[PDB]
RNA sequence: AUGUGGAACGGGGUAUUGUAAGCAGCUGCUGAGAUUAAGCCUUUGUUCCCAAGAUUUG
RNA sequence: AAUGCCGCGGAGCUAUCAUCUGCCGGAUAACGGCUGAACGCCUCUAAGCCAGAAUCCGUGCCAGAAAGCGACGAU
RNA sequence: GCCAAGCGCGACGUUGCUUCGGCUCUUCCUAUCAUACCGAAGCAGAAUUCGGUAAGCGU
RNA sequence: CCCACUGUCCCUAUCUACUAUCUA
RNA sequence: GGAAGUCGGCAAAAU
């Protein structure tokens, strides 16, 4: 058998990854999050320069296989105080916003169609009609609870995903004072926060979601799965027409590849390129989140600079990374 | 070899956190923080 | 290097700056020390510090005292080559016998010339079974005289016995 | 970065796509897929080969000198890609309309 | 040996019969065990281009056979990928008959050399014909 | 005549060339080389920290003299162009698509003349004369297609390998119009150019060559 | 001989006691009378047999270690004859033979005797037996071991002389200014004294001179160093450097030091000699003042003579970050016009054509 | 439970195979034709469908 | 034509036959010490205190009490 | 046998002489082969030898 | 014994039918 | 790769 660390082997009781352990808080860092959500997509394979000290490809180029995971900016609806107590940590108290969009409210319901679509009209009532009880609750947050966590969710319908339900979840506000916290939660409510803002593509950081499910063997897959030390190589941005066209390489085009990202479809919005694999299939929600434990070794610490990202046809022996360049090396079609 | 828990090595990691880390990753987070 | 070349390095550089005092305070402690691992210590350590101390009082106590007067069918025992109804092996088969004389106290090697009688059983002294209190002759030429053999050659591996004389 | 031609397809061959084969008079072969590459090892003449180049160029169908950078003749290079290709598809187009003729 | 040698597509198992590149005379190496293995259950020893394992001369001249010593594979058959991503296939399976400290016993190697072979080796460099 | 070992290796010829106009190095390696060949020729001559193919045998890949340089054609255009750009605008670099891509290691070229393996290709031979601008003699060292590794050639003196006959011995040094000297360098490693490189005012040779041999490569190029 | 390579001889006592450990850490130790009389038997002539072998194996060791008298080289052999009585040697290797014979011997037997053991008494009192036996032997066999042992610590001290190469003996009157002229030619420094007989060992130093490597012995004053001095000087291919005081500052008359020069010409013969003419400024005749310390370099020259004719990047890296975490930077070791652009990268390939390989 | 809704087809993209039937004098129409989700991508294309049954729940 | 035979063959599965990733704190043992009595000296030990092993306990990772629990939304 | 603190024995010392049998597998013990750290030794360095803690991890 | 051959093995992977499973 | 498997070319493919 395997390691005994992972038994029971059993199902994953979530489809979405959920982040067991949050980096450590610190006052003197200023307010800022930890961690994201992210759809994943597929993967290229890409060549990059070999800037690694002492190593026998220094300065030379390598071809690595990289995740691609599509990162719509996460739209913060919420905030949670945590009061730690002789038992563990606490909610104290919740407080959301007023203006929920349907993504989220889709969260709530099984079954949202036959719904009544009641979610959160009394709370947005008394919302609008007295305040005093959101500045009481705020207070109350950054008065007594030691640790706040934000409640975001996801803008599914930016991704090709049949799916509408938002994944809700909480990213943990780690830095600054618990009323700095407070204070950045509340401007940033109804907002929406930038997987540029929070990870800058040349750090270190874990990837953790649910496994792909092998079917039965003599229980094996759709588990949960934590990969630690999945370097960033980009964070492109969605509008930008040269977010997979590096500086040597040029050939204004996107990210996905001719012919579609298989089984999941065309990436639009800002995505994150990962070296290596990551866990889970196509199009299954991924979580991302920073560095626990400070270790930036040559590989975690080094500059990155790509040459050419390939966009072939992953769907067959796809040899055109453009259809462009297609068209100017085959001959005229019919059509 | 030493493994992972060599308490030598855990004080080199904890000498070079505040040599090759710390500081560059703070400002780092400070910049994307700013923005 | 040549020779005593450390005794080359301590003549031209010096000894270890703390040695002395080092040396000094490990022979201060040695008692604490001895102390300490009389009691911690167990198993068969312990044993051999537990004879090892006994026999260095012993000795320490007498120097002391030297000091103020200045001041199947098979046959299963050892023996010595129808009748032969069972079978006696040659390696337990013994054919010379370490005599130790009574008068002179001196242990000698002579040839088993053969039993005399062995008290446990006249077919064992017809076998010549060598066994404890047996009377056995052997060669005293170079000292034929009879022996009572003292040992047990079936455990001790020899054919030790004492001169009737 | 060398994008390289396919012995057999003469198609474009990038980093990582298909295979690499040296041959005893050191004579290197790159294929671009393993369809290709297959079409070789059976040794099929590509100009007998219906959907190589090879073939669509004979049957009517269709530096090694280092120079020192500059700036301006990269960027005149660039510039100068682009309108060849054009020109190059204008003359392709205007071929394909004579041989459909 | 000179320099780290990355992790390879391993193809050359024991009991292996191997063609002798070398202008030596001999014209078959067999392979008896191979240098640097773990201690990996019912797991078979293999080489790779570019590793030094215990051969025996099987064709060749008289002296030269019956000697259970160093050969270093130059050519495989086996396809491998190197760290660049393209991947590379031999016709044949060559080696070159070596002294343990990593000296070519020959003076002249027939047939292409792998690079990183010639990069491993600096005698097998200065010895090789080309190194394509 | 200087001593010195790139990494753990005697073979000094084989990680870097040395030519009367330019030096090149490995690069990936230990700078300790690349420092000691810039200060006994860094003043005088360039010199570029560099690969050829992706690997540390550029010095046995790569022949040519101070007026022009050949590199495989297994070389990278970025690497080319980076060879070009490091390397003095008339100090000329040409690629060479020859059938034996070990440049180093099949001809052994001087300033005036050169000398090539057997097997060179027409098309190699006229791209060397026009390039070099040396005579290019087809023979072969010690009975040795390696005529490049097995021979060391230089503007005042040559090295070969010490099993040469006497009458071949004269009859090759006629040739180069130079003086050889039929010996081992390295304590006995008979690739001369491998395990030595001489320039027309300076030599290095590995730390395991032994002090008789230091003695007479010095005797034999008067440095 | 002069190789060393020997582990250190531990005590009797130790040795017993690390044969009698070692034998009940590895073997087994758990032995009940539930188990058949075979099993029995077994285990007694398991635990008997590691015993001989542990007891083997260190003494073939201890004899394997000391080098043979004869096969050593003529002058080893009496160096070490005069310095630590061959004879008394080889009689303590042979007795260490010899009971190892016997501990063999007496291993066999108890193993044959315990193969028909009767009982777990039986068996014990058999295992017990042999292994009393070997201690008996081990304790006997306990003036030798402490003799190998101060053997070993003084070869291991000796020098590993070289007399096949060129070399130059320095022999003569004690402090007769030999010893200070081979401590300035040679990298070793042999120690001077006042007292006579300073250097009672030989000393060798190696030397460099045109070219040639140079082994400079130094000799004691001319005993056990005398005669040991004698005995190297007698089988060596060297070239006598005999040191005659000058000015007599070495306590030794001239006409003295010319009669031991003269009596020792027997070990001298089919050597280049050289006279050393000492304190000049307090058989080749050279002036070398040992005061004043001229003409040392010419006399060891003449003597070398006489024999031969007789036979930065690397500190900006370390600086900045040292080997292995420095990356250094080939732009801007350019030589291009102008500096943005050689700091500048350029598109290697672009709309499927390489823009380097067509500009 | 009426929507960037869904499903059936269809178009386009993309892929695999290797130039289709048929016509004319091996060549041309023909890298055309065929297949393409069955666990590929996309759809201002066409048609159809849904603003429900049952159960349980303070 | 029971999948007659042959070549190629997506998709899927799969391969140390392909690729990625594999963490930090203290407390100790052996042992080396500091202060320091017992015992007016001394002493790593008695009270105390450091340094110190791949060991130990945590962190991180997996499971989540299906009779452990909190906050929140709607009614 | 000689002593022999002592209580005729008499310790430590001293004299002699010489059917079973083995593959896989699971864990477990340490009486530790390797890995980690210490102590000692004429242990210069390197390579060792002996002895401790030590079953985490292999064998 | 030599040569050839092969999933016996390194080291297993994929496909097909039947079985196996559920329903009346 | 080619019997390295197993006590062993047992079964397959080769012919």
């Amino acid at each position: 058998h395997g390691s005994l660390g992972f038994l029971p082997r059993k199902r994953a009781s979530r489809q979405r990854g959920k982040v067991k352990a949050f980096p450590k808080d610190d006052a003197s860092k200023p307010v800022h999050l930890t961690a994201f959500l992210g759809y994943k997509a597929g993967m290229t394979h890409i060549v990059r320069d070999l800037d690694r000290p002492g190593s026998k490809m220094h300065k030379r180029e390598i071809l690595e296989a990289v995740t691609v995971i599509e990162t719509p900016p996460m739209v913060v609806v919420g905030v949670v105080g945590y009061v730690e107590t002789p038992r563990g940590l606490r909610s104290l108290t919740t407080v959301w916003a007023e203006h929920l969009s349907e993504e989220v409210k889709r969260r709530f319901y099984k079954n949202w169609f036959k719904s009544k679509k009641k979610a959160f009209t009394k709370y947005a009532k008394k919302y609008a009609e007295s305040t005093q009880s959101i500045n009481r609750e705020l207070e109350r947050i950054k008065k007594y609870c030691s640790v706040v966590r934000v409640l975001a969710h996801t803008q599914i319908r930016k991704t090709p995903l049949a799916q509408k339900k938002a994944h809700l979840m909480e990213i943990q506000v780690n830095g600054g004072s618990v009323a700095d916290k407070v204070e950045w939660a509340r401007e940033h409510f109804e907002k929406t926060v930038d997987i540029k803002s929070t990870f800058e593509q040349n750090e270190m950081i874990d990837v953790i979601g649910v496994t792909r499910g092998k079917g039965n063997e003599g229980n094996a897959g759709y588990m949960h799965r934590t990969q630690l030390n999945s370097k960033i190589y980009r964070i492109g941005a969605g509008d930008d027409a040269k977010n997979a066209s590096t500086d040597f390489d040029a050939t204004e085009k996107r990210i996905t590849p001719m012919g579609g990202f298989v089984r999941y479809g065309v990436v639009e919005n800002d995505f994150v390129m990962l070296n290596g694999a990551t866990p889970g299939p196509v199009k299954r929600v991924l979580t991302l989140r920073k560095s626990l434990l400070t270790h930036t070794s040559r590989k975690a610490l080094e500059p990155v600079s790509l040459k050419w990202i390939d966009t072939a046809s992953k769907f067959g022996h796809g040899r055109f990374q453009t259809p462009a360049e297609a068209k100017q090396f085959l001959g005229t079609l019919k059509k | 070899t030493s493994g992972p828990r060599d308490n030598n090595r855990n004080k080199w990691a904890k000498k070079h956190l505040k040599k090759g880390k710390r500081a560059k990753n703070s400002n780092f987070s400070k910049f994307l923080k700013k923005k | 290097p040549q020779n005593e070349y450390i005794e080359e390095s301590i003549r031209k550089h010096g000894r270890r700056f703390d040695h002395e005092e080092r040396k000094r305070k490990k022979a201060a402690r040695e008692a604490h020390d001895a102390s300490l691992y009389a009691q911690k210590t167990r198993g068969i350590k312990a044993k051999l510090y537990q004879e090892k101390r006994r026999k260095e009082k012993i000795q320490m106590k007498k120097t002391i005292k030297q000091h103020e007067e200045r001041n199947k069918r098979m046959i299963t025992k050892a023996t010595f080559v129808k009748y032969e109804r069972f079978i006696r092996p040659m390696a337990l088969r013994q054919k010379k016998a370490n005599v130790t004389h009574k008068e002179l106290g001196v242990t000698m090697q002579l040839p088993i010339i053969g039993v005399k009688k062995n008290p446990q059983s006249p077919t064992y002294t017809q076998l010549g079974v060598l066994t404890k209190g047996t009377v056995i002759e052997v060669n005293v030429s170079e000292l034929g005289k009879y022996a009572q053999i003292t040992n047990n050659p079936e455990l001790d591996g020899c054919v030790n016995a004492l001169l009737l004389t | 970065m060398r994008v390289h031609t396919c012995y057999f397809c003469s198609g474009p061959v990038y980093p990582g796509h298909g295979i690499m084969f040296v041959r005893n008079d050191s004579k290197v072969f790159r294929f671009c897929r393993s369809k290709c590459h297959k079409n070789f090892k059976m040794k099929r003449n590509p100009r007998k080969v219906a959907w190589t180049k090879a073939y669509r160029k004979a049957h009517g169908k269709e530096r090694n000198v280092p120079v020192r950078y500059d700036r301006n003749v990269i960027a005149t290079t660039l510039n100068a890609m682009k309108r060849v290709s054009q020109v190059h598809a204008k003359r392709e187009r205007l071929f394909y309309k004579k041989r459909l003729a | 040996a000179s320099g780290t040698k990355y992790r390879m597509t391993l193809g050359l198992p024991v009991q292996a019969i191997m063609n002798c590149a070398d202008n030596s005379g001999a014209k078959n190496l067999y392979i008896v065990s191979v240098f640097g293995t773990g201690a990996r259950l019912n797991r078979l020893p293999a080489a790779s281009c570019g590793d030094m394992v215990l051969a025996t001369v099987k064709k060749g001249k008289p002296d030269l056979r019956k000697k259970i010593m160093p050969a270093i594979v130059v050519r495989q058959r086996k396809a491998w990928r190197r760290k660049d991503g393209v991947y590379l296939y031999f016709e044949d399976n060559a080696g070159v008959i070596v002294n343990p400290k990593g000296e070519m016993k020959g003076s002249a190697i027939t047939g292409p050399v792998a690079k990183e072979c010639a990069d491993l080796w600096p005698r097998i460099a200065s010895n090789a014909g080309t190194v394509v | 005549a200087l001593r010195a070992q790139f990494e753990n290796s005697n073979e000094i010829g084989v990680f870097s060339n040395l030519t009367n106009s330019y030096a090149l190095v490995a690069l990936g390696g230990s700078e300790n080389f690349y420092s000691v060949f810039e200060a006994e020729l860094g003043d005088v001559v360039p010199v570029v920290h560099t690969t050829i193919g992706g690997t540390r045998i550029i010095g046995r890949l790569t022949c040519g003299n101070r007026k022009g340089l050949l590199v495989p054609s297994s070389t990278t255009d970025n690497e080319l162009q980076h060879l070009r750009n490091s390397l003095p605008d008339p100090v000329k670099i040409q690629r060479v698509d020859e059938r034996l891509s070990a440049l180093g290691n099949i001809v052994a070229c001087n300033d005036y003349v050169a000398l090539v393996h057997p097997d060179i290709e027409r098309e190699t031979e006229e791209i060397i004369a026009d390039v070099l601008d040396v005579e290019v003699f087809r023979q072969t060292v010690a009975g040795n297609v390696l005529t490049g590794s097995y021979c060391a050639l230089s503007n005042q003196g040559a090295l070969v390998h010490p099993r040469t006959s006497i009458q071949e011995q004269d009859e090759l040094s006629s040739l180069l119009q130079v003086p050889l000297v039929a010996g081992t360098i390295n304590r006995g490693s008979d690739v001369i150019g491998a395990g030595l490189v001489v320039n027309d005012w300076c030599a290095f040779a590995g730390l395991d060559t032994t002090a008789t041999e230091l003695a007479v490569c010095e005797s034999i190029f008067k440095l | 001989a002069v190789f060393k390579n020997i582990t250190p001889i531990p005590d009797v006592n130790t040795f017993l006691d690390v044969v009698l450990s070692r034998t009940q850490r590895k073997t087994p130790t758990v032995i009940r009378s539930g188990f058949k009389i075979s099993r029995i038997r077994g285990f007694y002539g398991r635990k008997v047999k590691f015993t001989q072998d542990t007891i083997t194996e260190k003494l073939d060791s201890i004899l394997q270690e000391f080098p043979k008298l004869n096969d050593i080289h003529p002058f080893h052999a009496d160096l070490l004859n005069i310095l630590y009585d061959r004879d008394h040697l080889k009689i303590a290797l042979s007795q260490l033979s010899t009971a190892k014979h016997l501990v063999e011997n007496v291993a066999r037997d108890y193993i044959r005797l315990l193969k028909y053991g009767d009982s777990l008494y039986r068996c014990k009192q058999l295992k017990r037996a042999a292994l009393g036996r070997m201690a008996t032997i081990i304790k006997r066999q306990k003036s030798s071991l402490e003799f190998l042992e101060q053997v070993r610590q003084h070869l291991s001290r000796l020098p590993a002389i070289d007399p096949n190469t060129r070399t130059l003996l320095v022999c003569g009157y004690p402090n007769v200014g030999k010893s200070s002229f081979m401590n300035k030619v040679t990298r070793a420094q042999v120690d001077v004294q006042p007292y006579a007989f300073t250097t009672k060992s030989l000393f060798v130093g190696h030397f460099d001179y045109k070219y040639l490597r140079w082994q400079v012995i130094d000799t004691p004053g001319i005993n056990t160093i005398e005669m040991q001095s004698i005995t190297a000087m007698a089988h060596l291919r060297s070239a006598v450097l005999y040191f005659m005081d000058l000015s007599e500052m070495c306590g030794y008359s001239v006409a003295a030091q010319v009669k031991l020069y003269h009596s020792i010409k027997p070990l001298f013969a089919n050597k280049v000699t050289i006279l050393v003419l000492n304190k000049i400024d307090a058989v080749k005749v050279v002036q070398t003042s040992c005061v004043q310390d001229i003409g040392v370099m010419d006399v060891r020259t003449t003597a070398c003579e006489a024999l031969l004719a007789a036979r930065l990047a690397r500190d900006i890296e370390a600086a900045n970050g040292g080997a292995g975490v420095y990356n250094v930077e080939l732009r801007d070791k350019y030589i291009l016009q102008d500096p943005s652009w050689k700091y500048d990268r350029m598109p290697e390939l672009l709309d499927g054509k390489n823009v380097a390989d067509f500009v």
